[PDB]
């Protein structure tokens, strides 16, 4: 597997 | 500020994010559950043996870059 980087935004 | 967490699957796969230290981590455990295919409540989500709530940000749990959750079935 290759490296999974999610970013998760601010809103919510 | 944004930390880099490492999230650790019950067959320990590996997805890490990035997340604001004042997000609620409800929107991690909606991003994982979704990249998972499984609903968001058949997994709970551990920082040092201890469940994260919905509302619990990086900051409350003191968690830093590189800092790990396991994910659980839900019991």
């Amino acid at each position: 597997a290759e490296e999974r980087v999610v970013v998760i935004s601010s809103s919510e | 500020e944004y930390i880099k967490l490492k999230v650790i699957g019950q067959d320990s796969s590996e997805i890490h994010f990035k997340v604001k230290m004042t997000t609620h981590l409800k929107k991690l455990k909606e991003s994982y559950a979704q990249r998972q295919g499984v609903p968001m409540n058949s997994l709970r989500f551990l920082f040092e043996g201890q469940r994260i709530a919905d509302n619990h940000t990086p900051k409350e749990l003191g968690m830093e870059e590189e800092d790990v959750i396991e994910v659980y079935q839900e019991q």
